[PDB]
């Protein structure tokens, strides 16, 4: 027999979340799946429930393990994505898929190591890869979809690398309808999305241990949607989002110690306006944020694991009218954290604690722990507990919609999980509970935010992967019971059940993938008449089919059918979904 | 059978974080067109750690067209320097 030897890459820093439920998506997954949006990626993953106010480019919401849309912490290379809105919820419809080289995703009690406000989970979008070469890619699909992309990563000297990327994506989209939300008259226009991106990075090794980088990118997204129509008034119908980020950093990477010092600046401008009155007219809105972050992180290998510690500083400043705060705001935060990981015999322990000092809310601490036992070779029980803490955004206190006495949301959370490897099947099953105090909601009647008591979430997460000959199977099952504990009423837009099933195989050099998804029972609010009633949407099954063929060593052609049975359904009541959609693409590599 | 490209398995994140080494021994077949086939895992140290990364990688392994074989065996060692 030949022996292959795999040596751990020292330039990889794995996180201390080895005990947490986590998923990584690589660029090989994304390429294969032929994803045109970040939502198409996250919807595949366990614990994740995505809704969307239409299709490409329209608002999407992410409910991790029954928690609210603002309870997911979204990071770009370890730093919070600019989020200026009063809702406090990330819209990942606007983040360009062409920048995504990896996704790192965690859920449950351990998530808040990345920031105390990750009540549900953390989504970390990594924009950097190590993949020398050039790729030119192009694609066309339903609803006049078109994409053109070039990216390259090249040696600029012997210890210096440069990465460049440009992407253009356009669709005409379809009519989202927005039933019950369009006031006096429906807008039967197709609601499209145009996204242009640019990215550059420069990395340099000063020695084998010491490296430096500087990076910059931005995108410009224009989205059409449908809105409240009153004759003789502005109809705010279109969104123009501009974003740019600039990062610089120094890393020490030794055998036992690793340290990074990173400085980040992001500037976002989010306009909603009526094209007929214009984008600077008094009728337009602008959410604009400048966010400055400095992180200093350190990790020391200690035995069978490590200890990590670091400090961070963030400042956010928003312009007048952002979050409907008349004059904008300034918010500053200083954080310190400690993490630990150690395998001792058949036991593994992991632990993190963080404290944050906020210019508005003062000082708050959170912490989490996991203890694991491998009680039979290959089989583990892992228990875990943590807290989390999320302060209202200053909009929810001080703007038009605000309530200056809003209290922070606090979460206690536990999980018990078994994992195993049994006859070629890697499986995991866990049950989890999340009690979130002082749950924040928006009141339609009074047009203000309030604390609405406590939420109680109980759930089950089950995963299995296994291979049957030429076929690879990736399966998850989620059950979530998310209720307001005071009224025992189910929280809205969360599916009670989901099933996700990926099936991959190659035959005759064609690489095929089938994606099945079951979206269970969901409640939503009907806005077409006041008082606003709750509707229940039934479960639905959706199918996608994708194929890839390497025409030559440099050229691959790909084709996709999304929603293969053209099933009608909605994740938000009133907002139409695409129906059956075709995509053809090509990638030429060198 | 002779190997033409054997893409390297990734080091599992949990194993690198806990400073764990080990190995996996694999047995498989070699089709006429140089496809790798009928992959089984014969042994793995420690159990439930390195298997999935090996199986994934092996999808991409290509051999010489065309001399097939039956139980071709490869031992894969995972080391941290
Ligand atoms: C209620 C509501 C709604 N909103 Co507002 C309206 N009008 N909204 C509001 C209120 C707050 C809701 C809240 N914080 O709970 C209110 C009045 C503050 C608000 C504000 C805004 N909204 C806005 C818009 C345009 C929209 N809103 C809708 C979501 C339009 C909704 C239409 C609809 N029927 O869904 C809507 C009627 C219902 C939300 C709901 O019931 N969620 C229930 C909940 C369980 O689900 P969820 O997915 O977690 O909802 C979250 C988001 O909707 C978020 N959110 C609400 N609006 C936006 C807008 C954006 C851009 C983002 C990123 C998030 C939000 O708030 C919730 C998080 O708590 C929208 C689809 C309506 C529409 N059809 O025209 C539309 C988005 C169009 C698009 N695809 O980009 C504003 C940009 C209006 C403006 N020009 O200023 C503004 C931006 C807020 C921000 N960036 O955070
Ligand atoms: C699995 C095979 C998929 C091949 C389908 C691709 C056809 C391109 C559709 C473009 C037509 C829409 N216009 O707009
Ligand atoms: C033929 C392939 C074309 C490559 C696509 C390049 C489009 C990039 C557009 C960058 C615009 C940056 N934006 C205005 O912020
Ligand atoms: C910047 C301070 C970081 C906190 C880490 C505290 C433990 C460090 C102790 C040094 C241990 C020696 N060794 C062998 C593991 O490198
Ligand atoms: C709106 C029209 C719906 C058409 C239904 C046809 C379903 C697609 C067929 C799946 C292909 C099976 N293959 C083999
Ligand atoms: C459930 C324990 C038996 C599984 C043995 C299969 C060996 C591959
Ligand atoms: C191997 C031939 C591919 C056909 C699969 C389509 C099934 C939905
Ligand atoms: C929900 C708007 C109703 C109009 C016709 C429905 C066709 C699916
Ligand atoms: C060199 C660009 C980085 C930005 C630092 C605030
Ligand atoms: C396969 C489990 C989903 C069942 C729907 C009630
Ligand atoms: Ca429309
Ligand atoms: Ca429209």
């Amino acid at each position: 027999p030949d022996t292959l030897v795999v040596t751990a890459n020292r330039f990889e820093q794995p996180r201390s979340t080895v005990l947490a439920p986590t998923t990584v998506v690589t660029r090989q997954d994304i390429d294969r799946w032929q994803s045109t949006s970040v939502n198409d990626v996250l919807r595949r993953l366990p614990g994740v429930d995505i809704t969307q106010n239409g299709g490409s480019g329209q608002l999407s919401s992410i409910f991790i393990r029954g928690t609210n849309a603002s309870h997911v912490l979204v990071l770009i290379d370890g730093v919070r994505l600019n989020l200026a809105g009063v809702s406090g919820s990330a819209d990942l419809s606007q983040f360009p898929i062409a920048l995504v080289q990896r996704v790192e995703y965690i859920r449950g009690p351990r998530s808040a190591v990345y920031g105390s406000d990750a009540i549900g989970g953390v989504v970390n979008i990594i924009t950097t890869r190590d993949e020398p070469g050039t790729e030119i890619s192009a694609g066309w699909g339903s609803n006049s979809y078109q994409n053109y992309d070039v990216s390259t990563q090249q040696q600029l000297g012997d210890k210096t690398r440069v990465t460049l990327l440009g992407d253009y994506a356009h669709t005409h989209g379809y009519d989202v309808v927005a039933y019950g939300n369009t006031g006096t008259q429906a807008q039967t226009d197709n609601d499209g999305f145009l996204s242009k991106t640019l990215y550059g990075a420069l990395e340099h090794n000063f020695t084998d241990a010491w490296s430096g980088f500087v990076r910059g990118y931005g995108y410009d997204n224009r989205t059409n949607y449908d809105a409240y129509y009153s004759p003789g008034s502005p109809l705010l119908d279109t969104r123009k989002l501009y974003s740019q980020s600039w990062d610089a950093g120094l890393r020490y990477n030794g055998e036992l110690i690793k340290s990074q010092l990173i400085t980040s600046y992001s500037h976002s401008k989010d306009y909603n306006y009526d094209p007929h009155y214009g984008r600077y007219d008094s009728s337009a809105t602008l959410d604009e944020m400048k966010q400055y972050t400095v992180q200093w992180a350190n990790n020391v290998i200690v035995g069978h694991g490590s200890i990590g510690a670091g400090v961070d500083w963030q400042k956010q400043t928003t312009t007048p009218g952002t979050g409907y705060v008349e004059d904008g705001y300034d918010q500053r935060n200083t954080g310190i954290y400690l993490t630990g990981l150690q395998q001792v015999g058949d036991f593994t322990f992991e632990g993190a604690a963080r404290s944050d000092d906020n210019s508005q809310f003062g000082r708050h601490g959170t912490w989490q722990t996991s203890a694991g036992w491998e009680f039979i070779e290959g089989y583990r029980f892992i228990a875990s507990y943590g807290t989390s803490y999320k302060a209202p955004n200053l909009g929810q206190l001080y703007g038009f919609y605000g309530n200056p006495n809003l209290d922070p949301e606090k979460s206690k959370q536990w999980e018990g999980a078994f994992e195993g490897l049994t006859a070629g099947v890697n499986w995991r099953i866990s049950g989890y509970r999340n009690d979130v105090s002082d749950l924040i909601d928006y009141d339609d009647h009074t047009l203000k935010y309030y604390n609405e008591g406590k939420a109680r979430i109980k759930g089950v997460e089950a995963t299995a992967n296994f291979d049957t000959g030429p076929l690879t199977h990736t399966v998850s099952y989620d059950y979530v019971d998310a209720r307001n504990a005071i009224t025992d009423t189910p929280l809205l837009r969360r599916a009670k059940q989901q099933v996700k099933y990926q099936l991959d195989w190659q035959l005759y050099d064609f690489d095929w993938g089938i994606t099945y998804q079951y979206l269970g029972t969901r409640y939503d609010k009907d806005y077409s008449s006041y008082p606003y009633q709750t509707v229940k949407m039934g479960g639905v099954s959706l199918w996608d089919l994708a194929v890839a063929y390497p025409v030559t060593s440099h050229l691959t052609v790909r084709g996709k059918i999304a929603n293969l049975f053209d099933k009608d359904y909605e994740t938000v009541y009133g907002y139409q979904t695409a129906g059956r959609e075709y995509t053809l693409s090509g990638s030429y590599t060198f | 059978p002779r190997a033409l490209s054997r893409n390297q398995p990734q080091y599992p994140a949990r194993a690198q974080a806990l400073r764990i080494e080990g190995q996996v021994k694999v047995k498989f077949d070699v089709t006429p067109d140089g496809r790798v086939d009928n992959v089984q895992i014969l042994s793995a140290k420690p159990a439930n750690m390195f298997e999935r990364e090996v199986k994934n990688a092996m999808r991409r392994w290509r051999y010489e067209p065309g001399k097939p074989g039956s139980g071709i065996v490869v031992n894969i060692l995972f080391k941290i320097n």
